């Protein structure tokens, strides 16, 4: 259930030193090595060519945030505020009111891009999958506030990548 | 259903507006105010009245397990059609 | 003294005659749940969650209504019991609308808490659920009486502490309503406390609708202004903003109660 | 009970009842509770003027041989006097268990370093000073090994808040990073989660 | 047989471990002996050190030695025979077969407060 | 689609020369997939 | 001997590493929290707390969230009994106030009460 | 060029790591295990769910234990990795890094398709693990494990009989298994110098009982055998992947208390107690009883532990983390007298040091 | 009331490690001010050592001063050896913070704080 | 595997290994992108009957640690566990 790693006690008869010292003088393994790095030289390389080739993904993948609506244009949110209780770095603030026509809907729903960590508990507590983490990872910023995010931002976010969004959740809620 | 205040700026589904002695419109200036344009309670409200003939109905959004909770509208009023509280979506009993 | 023994898991409390099984359970730091049962309320007996085993008993008694004889060892986490507070939260749930997200009492639901505590894990009910017609009592009160598990403490409440006489049962069996059967609108200086202790969310603050949520608010105590009463208060807050104004239970100024304008 | 609870392991329960009364009556000079937790976990709650007599002997004697040093800990309980917790945890190679010899102090009464026991100690007991402010007698090399070099207080203590009270940014004008008392732009929301109902009717404390 | 290596490093290969333990394990006794009878210390390690001195004196083989002290290597043993003579030469210098020296504070080990 | 490719190359995409009035000759950039073409070109999903 | 008398008050305050307006200016509150009135369980009036002085919360400028400047704004101890939060509170230089534990008292209950037959004690439904 | 002492300055990634779990609940506060041993990450999620499921007196269903041993060998490939190709890309062999981060690439890929991240993952939870595998997951991890023995053996072939990474390794950071117990280390440390001592044979846990695999022991302490070991490992890694591959048996990946492990989303759309269950768990959390727990596991590093105080409530009291790379560190100044300057770089290397474990 | 002693049996052994720690402080000030190559003077420095002994000059508990001697010989090593950077060493000169409204009156102008 | 067959020869002969029968690039032989719906199995505590949750009930079974000895013969001196039991040498790869 063990096993001596380097506990091998070398042949002393003239064949094995001679081999050995023939290793030394004549420097086999390093032929050996050069012979390896030889044989990678003409493989073909693993590189993908960026940004014409993509890195591969999956529909769980964990990038960026948006809030999704119903199909009739009526936005999923109704403020239960889970995603901000559930959120392990406080990224979510949420403020709440009843709006014109007596709906439970938010007023603030702010995601700090710059705290969050980017699990995916917030889109695993929502209980209508309003929020959730979408598949866009290229949406680096110039500044810092550009990546604090409030409602109107993820709405935004939601409306751009709906089509993506619904099926990779398609693809995916039969393990949820 | 967006609009727009006196001073040119968007006023957002929630409401807010700068007013125009508040210095923190600066922050838009020589960039944008980033509003969504499709309001969701004008949206809902497009949606026709569902026409049922039972007394008590469910609603889960659509979708299944991709809506919301299930729950269930009474349509014993007749003054007032039955809302979806998570979905807005409204019913009446035909009777 | 005339104090009878009685035991509670076989702890040996000293107990005044009268006293219910439920007191008797407090009287050693052991909480009997309950729905209906409200200490400034007359007993009503009929949630059936305070249901106990008491031993060389082939019957579990309601605690908030049943005197201890003396002699009883009243078994709060026997199996039979634990069994009898299962079954009866899964009675309550059965008809209850999946409302959590939506409503207000949640964070803070009696319901939500000791379904955790005391009621089994998932469901049973493969049917479909009532539901309740919706109630206008008033701009204080927000009514959505699906959500209503029938405890009375509406009733007994309006009757007995406002003396009101305006909140009733319409109905019979699982069509039984709460309300006033009538477009009347519950108005007493004491309307909201209503608000305070039914246990579930179908009587919920108007004002307060929706904006808040009881995790996230900072609890300040504090007193009334409003009159010269000196009602002791919770000003529960929000991120520097005023939430809410509960009460605070102070037994010789405002028993648990505050007035409509203190709220 | 069998799919989802955690099964009981009554013969490592025994065991290490047993070897528990081994101890506290092999040393009952400092010996003041052996305890040991349904999930069979061995705690020896000793007096902090044993610190050494006790670890040596889990390290020497040959019913122990407890030659590891896994984790150093310390807990800060503000209700009791002595708020400070010192917690060894040991591994014996040689009978495959662990034990976990429990001590006490405050921020006044130094405990005894335990690296002339166990090396491995020297920085633990050195991150008890960092964290908690726990002083240790005769340690080699006692200083702060986690905290930047001009830090005020002891950050594991549950007095001391989340954030510090101090909070560093470039300074320009000096040319400099420098120091000041701390401002959140996002206070961080504190949130009261606790149920009002009981969990755990068998950890209930008997009132007043 | 002349085991080339321990396999642990720095545990050298001792040439001979019986006498070794012989000499350790009479040590002990001796050292052990300066103990009080009521000290449950010296109870408990006469106890075990007479077991493993009968054992080296009825065992010749090395390895059958290894397999019934059941201590792995028997350098490892010699050197538990070592830690547990140190071992007892200091308990001797710390007397804790004594009573209590302080009793803790009334809740000091009650968890949760 | 070049399914010969090994796997990160066998799909990739030329992007267009103007979009949205920029450029984007020599300015090619990432985030110009719609999200319709994002889920293949990942590898999402086998669908185009 | 070994042990050294020490009569003099126990103070901690230039060990801590607090700031001085951060002990001489905070009023410490040790409390039983009130039962939450929207609730029926008493699990959270079983111990004391220490809480402090709130002090000022203001809009950040950018999102509109609450910026502080109060290190000690979130900072709630738990302790057994009175005492304990006393002498925690004396030791750090805190100022504090203290709160009495309000129990509510022993009710008289009877569900044969509802029912009298001469006494306004009587439900007129149930 | 000796050096005489060696006094390493951490702290430079302290971030208050546990006190931030103390104001969180134990699902909030698992992604920090995360990001402590960065480069194992989920071996420190196991960790973690192994002593709150011991804390709360449940136990995960059989398939999640299959399914925590299968990811927890593959991180240890992916530790093993960085450890190696790092270890050399110090010492000045930088072509076996990029050599062997292509099939540290795939297994990231792995991570993303059972998670959605590629490093951090939140997967495996206390009760078992979050989701189930994607459907044709295990025929790829099968495709990986078929041809990693080979890039094993051209990174063996590099740097093993290579005279020159073993005039780097041969004599440097000897350390006697003595002073190995003594100075708290763990893992590969105690074992390349013969101690025979792994959790996964002595402590078992999940499935490791029921997996068969042989354990690299050293000879001579040095950097050399602790390399052997970790290459060894990983030889012995795609051997218990091979046997969690044919041995993952069916059924659920939760444990099924809702109590514990949340509902699934159709049932919590449905049901009234598996809402209320969901909306408990992810707003309170589930209360764990009070107790102090320390659990333990074999880590790529080594003896990986928490000590875990729960006082009733759904956040912890206290949650120190014992993590091997501490020990490592402290010893570092025993290991290096007598060295030289470039042989401290080969110090630490071969003592694996990932120093957001070191300084938490 | 009887404790355990940390090295001083009372305030005079306690006081004689304070005077060594001042005396080693002051030695230390002008080689601070020129490794670090500071912008302040060895009169400005020395001020400082003097400000933060006197700061704690209150106390009469022999454990708590010779826990404030530790920790200052904490300091002084960090200070010798160069552990602290220029910035540790001048965070001691609250240089970039603005003056504390320090009367009633302008403190009830800036805001709400007692 | 686009790679021609004088270059995959001199790939082998220098590597001295066969390196097209274990390609460390992925092609065809890889699971699909998009695969069919899964069905998940339900646990053991999905029963419409003997499904008490006080009959298992984990968290509810955990008692306190119970205190052996506390300060308010002949007997055999015991270890915490029995001895380690030595390892066996491996008959798969000794190296030996
Ligand atoms: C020795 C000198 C070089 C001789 C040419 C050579 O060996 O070509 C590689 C050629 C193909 O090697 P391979 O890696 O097995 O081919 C796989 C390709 O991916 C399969 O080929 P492919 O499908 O990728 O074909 C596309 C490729 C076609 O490949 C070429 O054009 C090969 C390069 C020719 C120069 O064309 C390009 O990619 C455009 C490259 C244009 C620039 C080439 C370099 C110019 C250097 C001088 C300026 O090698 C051989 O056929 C064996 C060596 C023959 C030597 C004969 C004596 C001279
Ligand atoms: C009076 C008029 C003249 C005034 C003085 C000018 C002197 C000559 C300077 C060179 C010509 C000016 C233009 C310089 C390049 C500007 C255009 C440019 O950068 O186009 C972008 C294009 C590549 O596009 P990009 O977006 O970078 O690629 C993304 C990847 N697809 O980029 C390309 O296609 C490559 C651009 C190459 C730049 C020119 C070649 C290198 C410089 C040669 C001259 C200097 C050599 C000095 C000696 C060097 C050492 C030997
Ligand atoms: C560059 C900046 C350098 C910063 C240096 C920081 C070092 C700070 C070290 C602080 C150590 C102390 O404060 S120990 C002082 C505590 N002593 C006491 O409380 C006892 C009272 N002590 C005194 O009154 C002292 O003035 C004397 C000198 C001991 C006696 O004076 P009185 O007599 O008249
Ligand atoms: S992904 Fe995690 S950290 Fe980010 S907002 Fe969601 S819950 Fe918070
Ligand atoms: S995003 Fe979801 S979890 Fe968050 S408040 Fe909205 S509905 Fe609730
Ligand atoms: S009353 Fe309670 S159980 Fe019912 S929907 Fe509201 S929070 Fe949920
Ligand atoms: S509305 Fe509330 S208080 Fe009134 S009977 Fe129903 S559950 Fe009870
Ligand atoms: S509480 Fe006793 S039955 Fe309702
Ligand atoms: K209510
Ligand atoms: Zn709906």
């Amino acid at each position: 259930t063990y096993k001596y790693v380097n506990l091998r006690e070398p042949s002393m008869d003239m064949k094995s030193v001679t081999d050995r010292a023939a290793q030394t003088l004549l420097w086999t393994e390093l032929i050996r090595g050069l012979g390896m790095t030889l044989s990678y030289l003409f493989r073909e390389p693993a590189t993908i060519n960026y940004p014409f080739e993509k890195g591969p993904l999956s529909p769980r993948f964990r990038g960026e945030h948006a809030l999704r609506r119903y199909p009739s244009g009526e936005e999923r949110c109704i403020a239960c505020k889970l995603c901000e209780a559930v959120c392990p770095a406080q990224a979510i603030t949420i403020e709440a009111e009843p709006r014109a026509d007596g709906s439970r809907r938010t007023t603030r729903y702010d995601i700090d891009m710059t705290k969050c960590i980017y699990c995916g508990f917030c889109q695993e507590a929502c209980p209508v999958d309003a929020i959730v983490e979408g598949p866009n990872f290229e949406f680096s910023t110039e500044t810092h506030e550009e990546l604090l995010y409030n409602k109107e931002k993820l709405l935004n976010n939601g409306d751009k990548w709906e089509a993506e969004i619904a099926a990779n959740i398609q693809a995916d809620y039969l393990y949820r | 259903g967006v609009r727009t205040s006196p001073t040119g700026e968007k006023v957002t589904h929630t409401g807010q507006v700068y007013d125009d002695e508040d210095y923190r419109r600066v922050r838009f200036v020589g960039r944008q105010k980033e509003v969504n344009e499709n309001f969701a309670i004008d949206l809902i409200a497009e949606q026709p009245v569902s026409q049922v003939g039972s007394r008590v109905i469910s609603c889960d959004g659509g979708g299944g397990a991709l809506g919301h909770p299930r729950v269930y509208i009474n349509l014993d009023k007749e003054t007032k059609t039955g809302t979806c509280g998570y979905c807005g979506l409204q019913f009446r009993q035909q009777h | 003294s005339n104090l009878i023994e009685v035991f509670v898991d076989g702890q040996s409390v000293m107990v005044e005659p009268g006293t219910t099984v439920l007191q008797a359970c407090e009287k050693v730091g052991m909480q009997i749940p309950r729905f209906c049962y409200h200490e400034r309320l007359s007993v009503a007996g009929n949630c059936r969650m305070c249901l106990v085993e008491i031993e060389k008993a082939p019957k579990v008694v309601a605690a908030c209504a049943m005197p201890v004889m003396k002699g009883w060892n009243i078994l709060t986490n026997s199996e039979k019991t634990k069994k009898a507070r299962e079954g009866v939260m899964e009675f309550l749930l059965a008809n209850h609308p999946l409302d959590c997200p939506i409503c207000d009492q949640g964070g803070e639901c009696d319901l939500q808490d000791q379904s955790m505590m005391f009621g089994s894990d998932r469901s049973r009910f493969l049917e479909g659920k009532r539901a309740v017609e919706d109630k206008n009592i008033g701009p204080l009160v927000k009514t959505i009486m699906t959500r209503c598990i029938q405890c009375t403490r509406c009733i007994r409440f309006a009757s007995e502490i406002a003396g009101v006489d305006d909140l009733g049962t319409t109905g019979r069996g699982n069509d039984m309503q709460v309300g006033t059967y009538i477009e009347k609108m519950f108005m007493s200086e004491l309307s909201g406390n209503i608000i305070d202790i039914c246990p579930v969310g179908a009587l919920t603050s108007k004002p307060y609708a929706f904006t808040a949520r009881p995790w996230e608010t900072r609890k300040t105590e504090s007193i009334d202004v409003m009159d010269a009463v000196g009602s002791n208060i919770v000003v529960s807050t929000r991120t520097g903003e005023v939430m809410r104004i509960l009460p605070r239970m102070h037994e010789d100024i405002n028993e648990e109660w505050i007035s409509d304008k203190t709220r | 009970t069998r799919p989802t609870v955690r099964p009981r392991n009554d013969v490592a329960h025994k065991q290490l009842s047993a070897f528990g009364e081994y101890v506290a009556e092999i040393l009952p000079k400092y010996v003041q509770q052996v305890q040991v937790s349904c999930f069979s976990e061995l705690e020896i709650c000793i007096h902090p003027d044993g610190v050494i007599p006790v670890l040596t002997f889990l390290r020497d004697h040959s019913n122990a041989q407890f030659k590891s040093l896994a984790d150093l800990t310390a807990v800060d309980i503000p209700t009791r006097q002595n708020r400070f917790e010192i917690v060894y945890n040991l591994l014996s190679l040689r009978f495959n268990s662990r034990i976990r010899v429990k001590t006490y102090t405050d921020e006044l009464t130094p405990v005894e370093s335990s690296v002339s026991v166990y090396k491995a100690a020297n920085w633990y007991e050195r991150e008890i000073w960092d964290m908690f402010g726990v002083f240790f007698a005769n340690h080699p090399d006692l200083r702060r090994i986690l905290t930047d070099y001009g830090f005020e207080g002891h950050p594991f203590r549950k007095d001391f808040p989340l954030s510090g009270y101090v909070e560093l940014r470039y300074d320009d004008e000096v040319k400099r990073v420098v120091a000041e008392p701390v401002e959140l732009a996002q206070e961080f929301r504190k949130f009261d989660l606790n149920s009002p109902w009981e969990a755990f009717p068998a950890y209930r404390q008997p009132p007043e | 047989l002349l085991k080339k290596t321990t396999g642990l490093v720095g545990l050298a290969v001792c040439e001979t471990p019986h006498e070794r333990l012989k000499i350790l394990y009479t040590k002990i006794l001796d050292v052990l002996g300066h103990i009080p009878k009521n000290a449950a210390y010296r109870k408990y390690t006469e106890q075990i050190t007479n077991e493993k001195l009968s054992i080296v004196k009825a065992e010749p083989d090395v390895k059958k030695l290894e397999e019934q002290l059941q201590g792995g290597q028997i350098e490892e043993v010699i050197l538990q025979a070592e830690n547990e003579l140190s071992l007892a030469r200091k308990m001797i210098q710390w007397k804790p077969w004594e009573p209590l020296v302080e009793e803790p504070p009334a809740s000091q080990w009650k968890w949760p407060i | 689609e070049d399914n010969k490719q090994f796997f990160g190359r066998h799909r990739w995409v030329i992007y267009t020369t103007e979009m949205n009035g920029k450029n984007t000759f020599w300015d090619v950039d990432g985030s110009m997939v719609p999200p319709e073409w994002h889920r293949w070109l990942h590898c999402m999903t086998d669908d185009p | 001997t070994q042990l050294i008398t020490v009569d003099e008050k126990l103070d901690i305050t230039t060990l801590t590493g607090v700031p001085e307006e951060h002990i001489k200016t905070r009023k410490a509150r040790i409390f039983v929290p009130a039962r939450n009135n929207m609730q029926s369980g008493v699990n959270n009036t079983k111990k004391w707390k220490m809480e402090f002085d709130t002090r000022e919360r203001w809009e950040n400028p950018l999102m509109g969230w609450a910026s502080t400047a109060d290190p000690l704004s979130n900072l709630v101890l738990t302790f057994s009994t009175k005492e304990d939060a006393i002498a925690f509170a004396e030791k750090n230089g805190w100022s504090y106030d203290v709160e009495e534990r309000k129990v509510p008292k022993p009710k008289s209950k009877s569900y044969g009460a509802n029912f009298s037959w001469n006494k306004r004690t009587r439900v007129s439904t149930k | 060029e000796m050096v005489r002492k060696c006094d390493p300055h951490i702290g430079l990634l302290h971030r208050g790591t546990e006190k931030l779990i103390e104001y969180k609940t134990y699902l909030q506060a698992l992604p920090y295990f995360d990001r402590l041993d960065y480069v194992s990450m989920m071996c420190n999620e196991q960790a973690y769910s192994l002593a709150v499921e011991k804390l709360l007196n449940i136990q995960p269903p059989p398939r999640a234990q299959w399914i925590r041993v299968l990811f927890g060998e593959i991180t240890r490939l992916l530790n093993h990795i960085m450890a190696v190709t790092t270890h050399a890309l110090d010492i000045g062999a930088m072509t076996p890094f990029f050599w062997m981060f292509e099939e540290r690439e795939k297994m990231f890929e792995f991570y993303e398709r059972v998670s959605g991240a590629r490093m951090h993952a939140a997967y495996v939870r206390p009760g078992g693990v979050h989701q189930d595998l994607p459907l044709g997951l295990m025929d790829d991890i099968y495709e990986f494990s078929k041809n990693f023995s080979l890039r094993i053996d051209e990174l063996e072939e590099m740097l093993t009989n290579n005279r020159i990474w073993r005039n780097r390794t041969v004599d440097i950071g000897v350390v006697t298994a003595e002073d190995a117990l003594n100075y708290g280390f763990s893992g590969v440390m105690l074992r390349g110098s013969g101690i025979q001592w792994d959790l996964r044979k002595t402590q078992p846990y999940d499935v490791y009982d029921q997996v068969e695999f042989d354990v690299p022991i050293g000879s001579r302490g040095d950097c050399y055998d602790r390399y052997l070991c970790r290459v060894e490992e990983m030889r012995q890694s795609i051997r218990i992947i091979s046997q969690c591959l044919n041995k993952m048996p069916p059924g659920e990946i939760k444990v099924d208390d809702a109590k514990v492990s949340p509902p699934k989303r159709a049932e919590m759309k449905t049901s009234m107690e598996s809402l209320i269950h969901h909306f408990k768990l992810y707003t309170e959390g589930y209360q764990v009883p009070p107790g102090a727990t320390y659990t333990a596991i074999e880590a790529p590093k080594g003896e990986f532990g928490v000590y875990l105080v729960s006082d009733g409530s759904s956040r912890p009291y206290r949650c120190k983390i014992k993590a091997p790379g501490f020990a490592h560190l402290a010893g570092l100044d025993k290991m290096s007298k007598g060295h030289m300057l470039a042989d401290v770089v080969a110090i630490i290397g071969t003592q694996d040091i990932v120093f957001g474990e070191v300084d938490r | 009331t009887s404790v355990k002693p940390i090295f001083s049996r009372d305030m005079n052994e306690a006081k004689r490690r304070v005077r060594e720690l001042y005396r080693a402080w002051y030695r230390e000030v002008p080689n601070t001010v020129h490794l670090f190559q500071l912008d302040i003077s060895v009169k400005q420095g020395r001020d400082k050592v003097r400000e933060m002994f006197k700061k704690n000059a209150h106390v009469t508990d022999p454990r708590v001063v010779d826990l404030l001697v530790i920790k200052g010989k904490m300091e002084l090593e960090e200070t010798i050896n160069v552990w602290k950077q220029r910035t540790h060493v001048m965070r001691f000169f609250h240089e970039t913070e603005a003056p504390r409204p320090k009367d009633f009156l302008s403190k009830f102008y800036v805001g709400h704080d007692p | 595997a686009s790679a021609t067959r004088l270059i995959q020869g001199l790939r082998n002969w220098a590597s001295g290994r066969d390196l097209q029968a274990k390609l460390q690039l992925r092609y065809q032989e890889i699971s699909k992108r998009t695969q069919p719906p899964p069905k998940l199995p339900v646990g053991p505590s999905h029963r419409l009957s003997n499904n008490y949750y006080c009959a298992r009930d984990g968290r509810r079974e955990a008692m306190p640690p119970s205190i052996v000895m506390s300060s308010q013969s002949e007997k055999k001196a015991v270890s915490p566990a029995p001895p380690i039991k030595r390892w066996e040498l491996s008959q798969d790869e000794p190296y030996l």
